[PDB]
């Protein structure tokens, strides 16, 4: 599976 | 051999497709890795976060995730993740003019909403323990692009996001503000598949290393945060000023090119000084330079020598912009076509194809850019540009391209009058 970063 | 699968999300902070194709920091540097290997790179787009991992986990699927991903736990070893690439933090995101919650149970009672099968959803769910006043949305049909217009234009009260999304886009919604820091500094990971064989991680991890060290990792970051694409508006004074101090170095160029090319000069002149403010030596770290903003990609393909000569520039951007034109589908007839190319000279012919279906699809006109024009900020929302085949594209900054070109080509049209 969880986890929207780049 | 082949052939490394990389999955991720279409998204301006992980990869997506502008006007000289693939680009992205999650691409950038799983192509620098692909390269490394010796094999092609393939990138698959995940539907959402629950999909991405979904896709990861199964027996015929892609060999790791490069998608802004912050790490679960060391065990689960279903899911492992790589060695961290970039530390950002969490952080709530409110509203000018709205309070600022000050901390945590500030939340209860605000519309919230986060990235379903996010970590920030997990943050969230725990907190939520605390307080179980605290009521929050999650969607699979956003991305944070899409959360942080719906704070912006005042659809939704909060959101959670991590810094460095808020860092790439901040300067694209001029109202929404950082509230406070939410947990501590996290490292992003790349997630692999667990776990029997260490192999292709070991590589990975090797590659994140080094590359920390020969540190194209903080040439990255640099690369792609902190930026506009499309620089605003200067006003009549300024403009007015450069009138005075910049064109006359640069109009016989502007136009003898728009003679060569049987064009308006003036519509040239106004590209050029939506691109540079008529300077020849400028420069982004996006690759453009010149009068006319040029890749290397271009000015080579135009025949410009040295992109630092303004009457190579202006002639090279010119024939690009022409060309473009020349090269729309021939329904769409002046002056929209002009509008058009501008657009196109933006943000990709590809892109303003999809606009075009969309217009179309959506009961309007493509062939009429004040139709269009109107399809073009839906590509920035999930929602919308998923359904289309190229897929995110922040066209509402191409909005404000064209927009400001045809003001300073009406400035420029009424001083060169009768
Ligand atoms: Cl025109």
């Amino acid at each position: 599976x969880a986890x929207k970063x780049x | 051999e082949g052939v490394l699968r990389v999955i991720t999300r279409n998204s301006p902070a992980t990869y997506f497709q502008d006007r000289n194709g693939e680009t992205g920091f999650e691409y950038e540097l799983a192509k620098r890795f692909a390269e490394r290997l010796g094999v092609e790179l393939k990138i698959e787009t995940a539907d959402n976060l629950d999909d991405l991992y979904a896709q990861l986990s199964r027996e015929g699927g892609p060999a790791l995730a490069a998608a802004g991903l912050t790490p679960g736990r060391e065990d689960d070893a279903s899911v492992r993740y790589s060695h961290t690439y970039l530390d950002v933090t969490p952080q709530i995101i409110y509203r000018n003019g709205q309070q600022r919650p000050t901390r945590p149970e500030d939340l209860v009672g605000k519309r919230i909403m986060v990235l379903k099968g996010s970590s920030h959803a997990e943050q969230l769910a725990e907190l939520k323990k605390q307080y179980p006043e605290l009521k929050y949305e999650e969607s699979d049909a956003v991305e944070v692009v899409d959360l942080l217009r719906m704070v912006d234009v005042g659809d939704i009260d909060l959101t959670l996001v991590d810094s460095n999304e808020l860092a790439m886009n901040q300067v694209y919604f001029p109202n929404v503000r950082v509230a406070f820091d939410f947990g501590e500094a996290r490292g992003l990971a790349w997630a692999l598949p667990g776990g029997d064989d260490d192999s292709l991680m070991n590589e990975v991890n090797a590659f994140l290393d080094q590359a920390k060290k020969e540190g194209l990792l903080q040439r990255l970051k640099d690369r792609y945060y902190g930026h506009v694409d499309v620089l605003g508006y200067v006003g009549a004074y300024t403009f007015t000023q450069h009138l005075q101090q910049r064109l006359p170095r640069y109009e016989s160029h502007f136009k003898q090119s728009g003679k060569q090319k049987d064009t308006d000069w003036r519509l040239l002149a106004a590209i050029g000084y939506q691109e540079s403010l008529w300077q020849p030596g400028a420069t982004s770290k996006t690759g453009v330079r010149g009068l006319m903003m040029l890749t290397n990609r271009t000015a080579q393909a135009m025949g410009v020598s040295n992109r630092l000569d303004p009457k190579q520039s202006i002639q090279g951007g010119s024939k690009y912009f022409v060309q473009i034109r020349s090269e729309l589908p021939e329904s769409i007839k002046e002056p929209d076509r002009s509008w058009f190319a501008l657009a196109a000279y933006n943000i990709g012919g590809a892109h303003l194809e999809d606009a075009r279906k969309m217009a179309e699809k959506e009961g309007l006109n493509p062939n009429k850019w004040l139709d269009v024009k109107k399809m073009l900020p839906r590509l920035a929302q999930k929602q919308w540009y998923a359904k289309t085949r190229y897929g995110y594209a922040r066209g509402g900054e191409t909005v404000h391209f064209v927009q400001n070109v045809r003001r300073y080509y009406d400035i420029l049209t009424w001083v060169t009058q009768p």
